[PDB]
RNA sequence: GAUUACCCCUUCUACCUUUUGCAUAAUGGUUUAACCAGAAAAAAUCUAACAAAGAGAACUUUAGCUAGAUACCCCGAAACCAG
RNA sequence: GCCUAACGAGCCUGGUGAUAGCUGGUUGUCCGAGAAAGAAUUUUAGUUCAACCUUAAAAAUACCCCAAAAACCCUAAAUUCCAAUGUAUUUUUAAGAGAUAGUCUAAAAAGGUACAGCUUUUUAGAAACGGAUACAACCUUGACUAGAGAGUAAAAUCUUAAUACUACCAUAGUAGGCCUAAAAGCAGCCAUCAAUUGAGAAAGCGUUAAAGCUCAACAAAUUCACCAACAUAAUCCCAAAAACUAAU
RNA sequence: UCGGAGUACAAAAAACCCUCCGAGUGAUUUUAAUCUAGACAAACCAGUCAAAAUAACCAUAACAUCACUUAUUGAUCCAAAAUUUUGAUCAACGGAACAAGUUACCCUAGGGAUAACAGCGCAAUCCUGUUCUAGAGUUCCUAUCGACAAUAGGGUUUACGACCUCGAUGUUGGAUCAGGACACCCAAAUGGUGCAACCGCUAUUAAAGGUUCGUUUGUUCAACGAUUAAAGUCCUACGUGAUCUGAG
């Protein structure tokens, strides 16, 4: 090895720690999703017509 | 037939909390059907024999000199039979308690 | 065929890795002007460099630490000495002698 | 039964004669692996599965590296007989912000920061 | 199935007989021979 | 798959069912047409109303209530009973 | 037995859409994940719980895991438990069913015949459109679509078939002492000395006891010489063939 | 049904119409309280420990003990008791409140998940060879035999296994016609003999062709009469019932 075992503990503790931050933050966002007006309103132009 | 009825579930003795382990107290450490591990500091004994913990706290294995109480029999003649140098081991159980005993806060100043 | 002999070579074991054979833009447009990239060789690019930089990353981090436990064995050493510093004079067995 | 298995810490002292083999030096062990997935983890137990997932080695004859501290050389010593391990290599050295989109890894296993100039 | 001790010598699995096969021992042979040498 | 070329060449052990396992020499079918078999809203989820209250009476409520939408087959005994 | 072509109890209608843990059947397309059994049970042709699993939802740690640690006579492969580290998983909450009639391979055992394509548990594995001619389970292989590109994997005739050992020569105490009808080198018991350059109170055959053939002994010479070999089935043998032009 | 040891070698768990011991309670007085943190165990039901705090008692006094101590046990409902309880070889021991035979007169649903025929696996039993010689053979192991054992094959018998078939693979012996093996009964060619000759007894090679007629048995075998150059051993779904027979 490079390194001895004792002189790698801990050696990233930091980015482990933070990745898993991560995946804990990915999943709190998890929730349904916006409603806009220009989806129900934007239905009507099915029956667009030229007159 | 000749041979009957062998057949009995395990009785999941075996050992439940194991060294370095955090306790809270009342936690069964061990359950055993002869004495195998014997209770050390802070570790009570259940009279089935199983040994669970009084204090919050780590758990500890270790190994120790056994000197069986004088109103036992057998241990002491056991005891008493073995050559002058000779000194019985057991291996028990400790917790090592982790909350400090309590606190002193400032209730109230006149 | 032939991977054994490309190995010792340096070259890609499979020809379609990485010589020149893959990598160069197939055509051109007749004016000169060069041809939009090849969706191969972008996505090839993205993750050659996604490699590289998580070479930087480990070799820095395990530097760091490497670093990290000099720094602390100076620390145990500097407080074996800042004991005898701040350390009372020894005086009563010496004082008669 | 069939079950994990010990390997015994005599098996990884080197002789000197294999750093002249290998092409390692004595004195200084090179810092990353390049390690490979040779093999197929199917027929073998889960947990040489697990240990081949967890060291993002799924993908079959794709270079991945690693660093060689004890840590990871525990988990590639389970699994030696289903990969290929060789030690990377920086002729240029290690690439600089400049060099990020011109790294290309050879496979000699040597990583060249300066790929195809004009 | 059969049990670990047999009579019959116990057809081995494919791996294992390739073992066999690769680790059979090699004697070593001289370069000349000692009864053509003088 | 092809091929200038129908064959000739090459590659493929029908289909359902049942099974640890079916090319199976296990089940079923000559073929065509027409008929021939998943059904319910207690709790849940989703959408919406109004919200300490909601429901067009009767009830339910320590965010609930009200409404809507989401769900559970077909053929077959030997028998038994009455006239 | 017979009671309108089927009577261990007629026929018809109604009860009736009797009831079947048992068999059969169950109709558009495409996509996402995805299951082999612990417990009870008139139960083992079935259910209902667990463990897995699916759909949503909340979280936080989840595997992997170095010391340290887990028994008293002997005792293996190894487990348990855990930081670091590599990863992204795991746990709860709310809804759900299916499944619970199992195969072979390797390993530890038991039963049997140290039999089974046998049976019963435990650990692991597999169920290719590639390979092992054919092939479920062995081996290679993280299963997308289109190419009249490329590199690799496992993989294709297995060795042996071996046993030659020959010349030359033989006379002396003496039928050594015993037991026995006879024991003369050679039913048996005991000594095992001694002439001749050289030949045992004799290693095999032989005789009723001999006589008689050979061995070891001289001399004569001298390639090498320890062991090793093992019949067969029922429709018709079963690719064809081939000891060298360079092959990690 | 319950427990202890092995199986199950070191955390737990772990099967068998597996190997072995036990339990369905005694004896005794120390008559062994109330309440509650935390746990063990676990599908559920059941089981287990247990600090602190109360109350009992020396006036800061809570583990009934022994017999391997582990097991000495039983849910609901319902009955008896009146204050607080007790009640099942419900031993098929998760327990139906109370029910036996027989069917070849049988029926239906299924099952090759499971037997009888046949196949297949295997080779205990069976059959072949070789290996080894103590011994039989007056002497002499191997002319002819050969104990104790050894190695390997064959796949007839009886089993063993339950893998194909139960929406049918119709079963004993005959008849007819036979296909095949060789482990040869006859015919041919030889080696050895305890082969003079005639007979024989063994062994080698050879499978083109042959291998009878009757009395009794359903019979295959078997016994008997008469013969033959001989009246072979077997395999073919114990060949052959969409060719026959039907005694069994
Ligand atoms: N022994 C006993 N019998 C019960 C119990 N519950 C119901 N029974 C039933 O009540 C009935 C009492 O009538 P018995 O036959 O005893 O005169 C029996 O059929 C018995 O089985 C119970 O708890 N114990
Ligand atoms: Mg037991
Ligand atoms: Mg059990
Ligand atoms: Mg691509
Ligand atoms: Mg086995
Ligand atoms: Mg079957
Ligand atoms: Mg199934
Ligand atoms: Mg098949
Ligand atoms: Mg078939
Ligand atoms: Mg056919
Ligand atoms: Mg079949
Ligand atoms: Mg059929
Ligand atoms: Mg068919
Ligand atoms: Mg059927
Ligand atoms: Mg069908
Ligand atoms: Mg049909
Ligand atoms: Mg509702
Ligand atoms: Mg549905
Ligand atoms: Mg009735
Ligand atoms: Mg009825
Ligand atoms: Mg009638
Ligand atoms: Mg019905
Ligand atoms: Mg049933
Ligand atoms: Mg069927
Ligand atoms: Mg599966
Ligand atoms: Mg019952
Ligand atoms: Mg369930
Ligand atoms: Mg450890
Ligand atoms: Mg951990
Ligand atoms: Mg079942
Ligand atoms: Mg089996
Ligand atoms: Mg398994
Ligand atoms: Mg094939
Ligand atoms: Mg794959
Ligand atoms: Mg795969
Ligand atoms: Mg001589
Ligand atoms: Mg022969
Ligand atoms: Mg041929
Ligand atoms: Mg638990
Ligand atoms: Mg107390
Ligand atoms: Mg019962
Ligand atoms: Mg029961
Ligand atoms: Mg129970
Ligand atoms: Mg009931
Ligand atoms: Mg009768
Ligand atoms: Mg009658
Ligand atoms: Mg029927
Ligand atoms: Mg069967
Ligand atoms: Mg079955
Ligand atoms: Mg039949
Ligand atoms: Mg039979
Ligand atoms: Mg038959
Ligand atoms: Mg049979
Ligand atoms: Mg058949
Ligand atoms: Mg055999
Ligand atoms: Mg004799
Ligand atoms: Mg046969
Ligand atoms: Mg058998
Ligand atoms: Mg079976
Ligand atoms: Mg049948
Ligand atoms: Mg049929
Ligand atoms: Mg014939
Ligand atoms: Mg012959
Ligand atoms: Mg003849
Ligand atoms: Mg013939
Ligand atoms: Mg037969
Ligand atoms: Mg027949
Ligand atoms: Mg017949
Ligand atoms: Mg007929
Ligand atoms: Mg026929």
């Amino acid at each position: 090895p490079f390194l001895t075992a004792e002189q790698e503990r801990g050696h990233a503790a930091v980015r482990r720690a933070a990745a898993f931050q991560a995946l804990k933050a990915a999943q709190a966002a998890r929730f349904p999703a916006h409603r806009r007006l220009e989806e129900q309103l934007g239905h009507l132009l099915v029956t667009r017509k030229w007159s | 037939s000749k041979n009957l009825g062998g057949k009995s579930p395990g009785k999941r003795f075996g050992i439940k909390k194991m060294e370095g382990h955090y306790v809270h107290a009342g936690n069964i450490l061990a359950t055993q059907r002869h004495f195998r591990w014997h209770p050390g500091a802070h570790v009570g004994l259940g009279k089935n024999k199983c040994l669970y913990a009084l204090e919050e706290g780590v758990v500890r294995y270790t190994k120790e000199v056994y000197v069986p109480n004088p109103s036992n029999s057998e241990a002491v003649d056991l005891v008493t039979r073995l050559p002058q140098g000779a000194v019985l081991y057991k291996t028990f159980v400790h917790v090592v308690p982790a909350k400090p005993e309590g606190t002193f806060k400032l209730v109230a100043m006149l | 065929a032939g991977s054994q002999w490309r190995l010792q070579q340096g070259f890609a074991a499979n020809p379609s890795g990485y010589g020149p054979l893959t990598e160069l833009p197939d055509w051109s447009y007749a004016d000169g002007r060069p041809a939009p990239p090849m969706k191969g060789q972008l996505r090839r690019k993205a993750q050659r460099e996604k490699f590289a930089r998580r070479v930087v990353l480990l070799s820095q981090e395990m530097d760091a630490g490497l670093q990290a436990w000099q720094l602390r064995q100076q620390e145990k050493l500097q407080e074996e000495e800042g004991k005898q510093k701040n350390a009372l004079k020894s005086k009563g067995a010496l004082l008669q002698n | 039964k069939f079950t994990r298995s010990r390997i015994p810490d005599k098996v990884f002292q080197p002789s000197p004669e294999d750093h002249e083999k290998y092409g390692g030096d004595p004195q200084y062990p090179h810092k990353l692996h390049i390690v490979t997935r040779i093999k197929s983890t199917k027929r073998r137990p889960y947990w040489e599965k697990d240990i081949i997932k967890m060291l993002g080695l799924e993908k079959a004859h794709t270079p991945q590296v690693h660093k060689n501290i004890p840590s990871v050389n525990a988990k590639l010593k389970v699994v030696k007989h289903l990969i290929r391990i060789k030690p990377l290599k920086l002729p240029q050295g290690l690439p600089t912000e400049e060099d990020m989109a011109n790294t290309c890894l050879k496979s000699n296993g040597e990583l060249v920061v300066r790929w195809l100039l004009n | 199935g059969s049990k670990a001790v047999t009579r019959h010598r116990r057809v081995m699995h494919f791996e294992r007989q390739k073992l066999m096969a690769v680790t059979e021992y090699i004697p070593p042979k001289p370069t000349i021979n000692p009864r053509c040498l003088p």
